[PDB]
């Protein structure tokens, strides 16, 4: 008649690697992006080949010179690397990543993308099914900004490559029971996005993995939800509501 | 007393699952015209009750802060006020207890 | 210790076809280690059984017991997880389908009688199971009238044939 | 711990048995199982019927057009070209039609030579019920020919099963003589009518109309109903006996709970007696001439 | 389902006394109407 | 057998019951609002009615003075009861001390109730207001009343 | 206008109504999201995200609780009366009402109109097929009146009979049987042109549609449907039909010095399930509703 | 006991005695081990009498998987679809021969309770008995205690 309950644990991950130890952590990515790319306002209106040049072309020339010196740096650090076939490589990497995400593949998606965008693409979809498929590409992809950092924390540098992409996707997000929820079936919709790829240069191997995607503030709204969303107000505590 | 045998699970089910021991479903639950926090017939709402209890507690706190020590009990009536609101003419001989908040809509 | 009720919310179903019904949802939720008796929890579950969620909350708010508020909070958090994760839009279109009780881990203490003898104080613990299904609640089974009994008796008298020969 | 392995193996086998019993897996066809041989099964089916079948006709009849379409779709979706065996499969359509026509005409001839008092609608409904989907599916399932039928869908729809049954019937007709196939279809179809009621295979609506029509065709005036016996007219369980009288002569009698069902049963009994298909008729002679 | 109800539930503050007075006058008139049963249609004694 | 007998026992006898009722009456005179079981508040209202009656009968009377000194163990409540609650009900007879029922207590789940005097500087409790005189039933009753009035 | 059996006319009416509803629901492309706000009193500061021309206020109340669906008759949309079964259009604010409210007037008017429409529907199917019947209109009588009226024109051969208590009992039984089955009051803002084109039979209905469409430049009437019966009424109605717990028709009065032919005017009283009374008040209201009452001027 | 095990009726699978008799047994999958002292009888059977058993009835196919196991078993499937799997662990040649002969002679019906060993399809010939049998009819069927 003298027994209690055991099993005393917590469900929270605190700090414990760097508390009196001699082994650090060898990361393979970074936090966010280095510099946010600012697309032009008239991108949708001038979606053809080219147009007339604007006034004061010094800023674009400076950005081009920065991209060229970053390419020179990444070529001096690691030779044998092209730029013209880089958009095609990024395109096929994005396609195979979307395909392996549709086929519910993790051991390949972990090495296809970086350690940053994987939770954003595996959290609110783990208990759901997707029917994504590629149909046809419209405007070819091009590179808009080439940058690289020089963080001397653990002797690791990275090279984020912002490459725009414009094509047509087919999204079909169902529910865990089998009913439709978000997108429709076969609908060749048109949407563009700016995807950036980051590669660990200091790694002895290095694989071009998708870092993240930046959405412009002037982007059109997404398609509405097929269900009804309820937005309740705050909890009215015994007092008074002034709003 | 001591049993000669043992009751079965069937007898236990017949004894504990009878409609006499089961909780009856009451049909006196409705809604409230004000606030609305699920009240009952012939029973006051808990939300407005808590509100008026907090208000009475605050008024008693203010009275105790104005009176000070115990054993007082004034021989005149009392009247509570709020933000602003000048005292009327028929409230001269009554004790004025002003608060520090706006006047509610349920207190006239 | 076994835990198989909290894992039923992860069963993924294949996408249905346009020529298939809507199929109602199934939400499983339960708590562990609750200081209460299993008989009273089963009485509360029998009081609930298959009714609306709002009616169940109303009956539990005015139920003078210890586990009433516990079951109320369980139903509230289950409805919240259903409308936030299980893809549920309507808050009043739910009904409890299954509601039962179990038994928890027990300890041993002393009782101290009126002599050198004593008793075995066994700390009684229990749990509470509940399942939420969308859609309107099904109507109760109506009692069969005299016509049903007459038809059944006629069928029984017509089904009997010759026996113990050929 | 308890040292052992044989008892543990038996317990694991019992657990696996309970698992497969509680969760029944989808049944697989007999062709995909290891212990299976197509030619051996064909020979066994040909030798068990006490006949003389042929390999080519059986291989041609035991296939279907849906099977050929599925095979060509599978060979076109992958890329393997197999036009040296697929173009020589030969669908079993004309043979099936010939077998169907032969079975129909043989059944009609038998019903004409055995029951001369059967009208055209009666023999038509009889030959339609004998050639129905349920009976041929039951015969095909009891003959273990569904496992040999090369077609899609494991449960096999009744249409494909009836089609392959008529196809193998036509193949047997083309192989052996007409008398052998006639005796075969006799022994495999007419034996099902043993103990079955006539109108259960006909399912009429108004027996009195057909009865009075047959009576007018037999130079009879008009039947009239009379109450023979009765027991309990005010209780919940009534019993009546209506006897049909034609020219002051009884012809039949039918019981019933009320008067309408009793008259209907009497009319049915009279119509079955006028056609010669009763319970005291001559049984079918299952012998050889 | 159907809840419990009575007669003075859905009435205002100026209708309950009116209904009381009306039903009182009604029962008084009904009691006063059955005062002379012999002048109506009595059964033979 | 307790036919026609009230006097709900509470304490260990009549003396303890009277002491508890006197304490409740003193608390009700002081704070003007007390939550307690239904029987306790019922007896408190029944005694407070007669207390108000005796305080309204007069002040110079020695009987009422002794009763107020006995039923009030705080002394200071006697002048208040004689100079506030007595001139207030000068137009009323026995119509005061409204009783309202509350649900239960968050301790032992017991039936309780709250009573208070009329007027009251404290905010009034949410009274169970009846239906408005504009509903369908009320409008039909008003129409029937107007019809029988015009027909008379 | 031609000779039609007493079946094909309602068949064509209901199929044309279904085609009109299909056209109305298919006129919108996809699903447009609206932001309807709750400016009531119980739960203030609540905004809903619903669809356009698809979502109904009943579905919006279902997002709250079952009480908001059991105690709801008429909705307030920007100060205009809106029933519980009607799709919304633009984004605005909504407010729920009930019978036990501060000023229950619009709900009472809607309930009276619904009861009049139900009486007309239950009386238009209780006559001989050889005797043609016509439905004039449903005049909006105040709540102070004894009972609502509904003018019905019968045949010229029946201008001298008086219905006894048996016909009244049969009508009450039919009304109770119709209330027993749950049939919503499906409404739709149908254009006046197609509204008058669907009928083209009774001249009274055409005149009523013209008079109700001549008041608004948009030429939009308010049509309702109860399972398989179409009638023209004013304003919104009630959601479910099971609200009426006590339904009983009084008598009938015939007016003559107003039109050469003889027209009928039937009356009746009804009480909802939320405001049920005792048997005494019931018989009092039944006897008081038997008197003649008119408020057409 | 009979109240614990299911039962059935005595009937044919497809009326074999009326028309022509067919062989109910189809396949016989034998599992004889290569090395061991528990399948000697099955080995000797497959060596000496399996050819005679196959030539006796051409409608029965015999499969010899020859899988190295420990308990020799035999699978017997019939026309109805019943699969009865028995083990011939440590049995002589005569015992296995008698067992396979009994399996070939029987059909696919269950070996449960027979329930009424006699079965007929036309039980009534001279009219089934009814309570009105052996009762003469009165004049005009007049019921007793009447006037007309
Ligand atoms: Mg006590
Ligand atoms: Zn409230």
């Amino acid at each position: 008649t003298e027994k209690e309950f055991m099993q005393h644990a917590r469900k929270a991950g605190l700090v414990i690697p760097p508390e009196k130890s001699d082994r650090s952590i060898h990361l393979a990515c970074t936090a966010g992006i280095f510099d946010a790319y600012v697309p032009p306002e008239g991108d949708a209106r001038i979606s053809s080949l080219s147009k007339e040049g604007l006034i004061e072309r010094t800023e674009r020339m400076k950005k081009t010179m920065a991209s060229q010196v970053s390419i020179r740096r990444i070529k001096d650090y690691d030779a044998n690397f092209k730029i013209k076939d880089f958009p095609e490589k990024a395109k096929d990497i994005f396609i195979e990543a979307h395909l392996c995400l549709n086929n519910s593949d993790h051991d390949r998606l972990h090495t296809l993308v970086t350690e940053h965008c994987f939770p954003d693409m595996t959290w609110d979809i783990k208990y759901k099914t997707v029917r994504w498929s590629f149909v046809e590409s419209l405007e070819p992809s091009h590179v808009v900004q080439v940058r690289c950092s020089s963080m001397m924390n653990q002797g690791n540098v990275y090279g984020q490559i912002t490459v725009r992409m414009h094509t047509r996707q087919t999204l079909a997000i169902y529910d865990r029971f089998g009913r439709l929820m978000y997108g429709q079936e076969d609908v060749p919709k048109d949407v563009l996005e700016y995807v950036v790829f980051e590669k660990q240069l200091t790694n002895p191997y290095g694989s071009w993995r998708m870092h993240t995607k930046i959405v412009p503030p002037w982007a059109p709204p997404k398609q509405p939800i097929l269900k009804t969303v309820m937005i309740p107000g705050p909890q009215l505590k015994p007092e008074e509501e002034y709003e | 007393a001591a049993p000669k045998n043992r009751r079965t699970i069937e007898v236990n089910r017949c004894r504990r699952r009878n409609p006499q021991k089961l909780i009856k479903v009451k049909n006196n639950i409705d809604v409230c015209p004000e606030c609305g926090h699920l009240k009952q017939k012939h029973v006051l709402c808990a939300y407005c009750y808590e509100k008026v209890c907090k208000e009475t507690a605050e008024i008693r706190r203010q009275i105790g802060k104005q009176e000070g020590g115990p054993f007082k009990a004034p021989t005149i009536e009392t009247v509570v006020l709020y933000t602003g609101e000048t005292p009327s003419e028929q409230d001269q001989g009554k004790r004025i207890i002003e608060r520090d908040r706006k006047r509610p809509s349920w207190f006239t | 210790i076994s835990r198989k009720w909290e894992k039923k919310n992860k069963i993924v179903y294949p996408p249905q076809l346009p020529g298939e019904p809507r199929r109602p949802a199934e939400i499983y939720h339960c708590r562990r280690q609750i200081k209460y008796s299993k008989d009273k929890m089963w009485y509360l579950a029998k009081l609930i059984r298959g009714m609306s969620i709002d009616q169940a909350l109303a009956q539990l708010e005015f139920n003078d017991k210890k586990g009433a508020k516990i079951i109320k909070e369980v139903l509230l958090e289950a409805q919240d997880m259903a409308v936030r994760d299980h893809n549920v839009e309507f808050r009043s279109n739910l009904y409890i389908a299954e509601s039962t009780s179990g038994r928890g881990q027990c300890l041993k203490r002393i009782r101290y009688h009126g002599r050198g003898r004593f008793g075995i104080m066994e700390k009684v613990y229990c749990h509470y199971f509940v399942k939420l299904v969308e859609g309107p609640p099904p109507p109760p089974e109506p009692p069969k009238t005299a016509v049903a009994h007459a038809k059944e008796y006629i069928q029984q008298l017509r089904s009997r044939t010759i026996v113990h020969t050929l | 711990v308890k040292k052992g392995f044989r008892a543990a193996f038996r317990f694991q086998k019992e657990l696996e048995r309970q698992r497969l019993l509680r969760c029944p897996p989808p049944p697989v066809r007999r062709s995909e199982k290891p212990n299976w041989d197509y030619h051996a099964e064909i020979q066994a089916f040909g030798h068990r019927l006490q006949e003389n079948f042929s390999l080519d006709l059986l291989k041609t009849a035991f296939v279907n057009s849906c099977y050929i379409k599925s095979e060509e779709a599978k060979r076109q979706q992958l890329g393997i070209e197999k036009e040296a065996v697929l173009l020589n499969l030969k669908s079993n359509q004309e043979l099936s039609e010939q077998g169907t026509s032969f079975s129909q005409t043989c059944l009609t001839q038998f019903l004409e030579d055995e029951y001369p008092d059967m009208p055209t609608e009666g023999i038509k409904n009889l030959v339609d019920f004998l050639t129905g989907e349920e009976v041929v599916c039951h015969v095909a399932r009891n003959l273990a020919v569904e496992q040999l039928t090369l077609s899609e869908e494991f449960p096999v729809p009744p249409a494909v099963l009836q089609q392959t049954f008529f196809a193998v019937i036509g193949a047997l007709l083309q192989s052996s003589g007409p008398e052998r196939t006639a005796l075969f279809i006799r022994d495999f179809l007419i034996t099902q009518m043993t103990g079955k009621e006539l109108f259960e295979m006909w399912k009429i609506i108004n027996p009195m109309g057909l009865l009075v029509e047959e009576l007018k065709k037999r130079n009879v005036s008009a039947p009239e109903s009379r109450l023979t016996r009765q027991s309990g007219g005010t209780t919940a369980l009534p019993l009546y006996f209506v006897g049909l009288y034609c020219d002051k002569k009884l012809i039949a009698e039918g019981p019933g709970e009320t008067v309408l069902v009793a008259e209907e049963e009497a009319a049915r009994v009279a119509l079955r007696k006028l056609y010669g298909f009763t319970e005291n008729r001559r049984p079918w002679n299952y012998s050889k001439p | 389902g159907k809840s419990g109800t009575w007669w003075d539930e859905h009435l205002s503050e100026e209708n309950v006394p009116f209904i009381k007075q009306l039903v009182s006058d009604e029962d008084k008139a009904q009691l006063a109407s059955k005062l002379c049963p012999l002048k109506d249609e009595p059964w033979p004694i | 057998i307790s036919h026609g007998r009230v006097f709900r026992r509470m304490g260990l006898g009549p003396e303890s019951r009277i002491h508890l009722l006197r304490n409740l009456l003193t608390g009700l005179v002081r704070h003007e609002r007390i939550e307690a079981p239904w029987a306790r508040v019922d007896e408190m209202r029944g005694y407070a009615e007669k207390l108000i009656d005796y305080g309204k009968l007069g002040d110079t009377n020695e009987r009422a003075m002794r009763m107020a000194d006995f039923w009030l163990t705080e002394k200071d409540l006697i002048p208040k009861l004689f100079q506030v609650l007595a001139p207030r009900y000068k137009d009323q007879t026995g119509g005061y001390t409204r009783m309202l029922q509350i649900p239960n207590r968050s301790l032992d789940r017991a039936k309780m109730a709250v009573i208070e005097y009329k007027g009251n500087c404290l905010p009034p409790l949410p009274l169970p207001r009846r239906d408005s005189h504009l509903t369908l039933l009320n409008q039909l009753l008003q129409g029937l009343r107007q019809d029988l009035r015009q027909s008379q | 206008a031609s000779q039609l059996s007493p079946t094909e006319l309602t068949e064509m009416r209901n199929d044309l109504f279904n085609k009109e509803k299909a056209r109305q629901l298919s006129l919108t492309p996809r699903t447009e999201k609206i932001e309807v706000k709750h400016v009531g009193k119980t739960d203030p500061g609540t905004v809903f995200v619903m669809n356009k021309n698809i979502s109904t206020p009943y579905s919006c109340a279902m997002h709250l609780s079952e009480w908001y669906c059991r105690k709801s008759i008429l909705a307030l949309v920007d100060g205009q009366p809106w029933d519980m079964y009607k799709p919304l259009t633009k984004s605005c604010e909504i407010k729920f009402l009930t019978f036990k409210d501060c000023d229950p007037g619009e709900v009472n008017k809607a309930y009276w109109r619904s009861c009049a429409m139900m009486m007309g529907c239950v009386i238009e199917r209780a006559f001989k097929d050889e005797y043609m019947v016509n439905l004039v209109r449903a005049p909006e009588v105040p709540v102070i009146s004894g009972a609502f009226c509904y003018d019905v024109v019968l045949d010229s051969k029946l201008d001298e009979w008086m219905p006894t208590k048996e016909n009244l009992r049969s009508f009450t039984k039919d009304a109770h049987a119709l209330i027993y089955k749950d049939l919503p009051f499906e409404t739709l803002e149908v254009e006046a042109k197609v509204a008058l084109e669907i009928f083209q039979h009774s001249k009274y209905k055409v005149d009523f549609i013209e008079e109700k469409a001549s008041q608004n430049p948009e030429r939009i009437v308010k049509l309702h449907r109860i399972g398989d019966f179409i009638d023209v009424s004013e304003g919104p109605l009630i959601p479910r039909t099971s609200i009426c717990f006590q339904y009983e028709v009084s008598a009938v009065h015939n007016l003559q010095p107003t039109q050469p032919s003889l027209i009928r005017r039937f009356q009746g009283v009804s009480l909802p399930v939320h405001l049920r009374a005792h048997f005494t008040i019931w018989d009092k209201l039944l006897e008081r509703s038997r008197k003649m009452v008119t408020e057409d001027q | 006991t009979a109240r614990g095990t299911p039962s059935r009726f005595l009937a044919s699978v497809l009326h074999n005695g009326l028309g022509r008799y067919v062989q109910q047994l189809q396949r016989l999958s034998f599992s004889v081990s290569r090395d061991g002292a528990s399948s000697r009888g099955a080995r000797e059977f497959v060596e000496r009498e399996v050819i005679d058993f196959a030539r006796r009835n051409p409608g029965v196919v015999i499969y010899v998987n020859s899988r190295p196991c420990c308990v020799p078993r035999v699978v017997a499937e019939y026309l109805n679809g019943a699969v009865r799997e028995e083990s011939i662990h440590c049995k002589s040649v005569e015992e296995i021969s008698t067992l396979v002969q009994k399996l070939a002679d029987q059909s696919g019906l269950d070996v449960i309770r027979i329930r009424k060993p006699f079965h007929t399809d036309n039980p009534s010939i001279q009219g089934q008995w009814h309570p009105f049998t052996n009762k003469p009819t009165t004049f005009r069927g007049l019921r007793p205690r009447e006037v007309q």
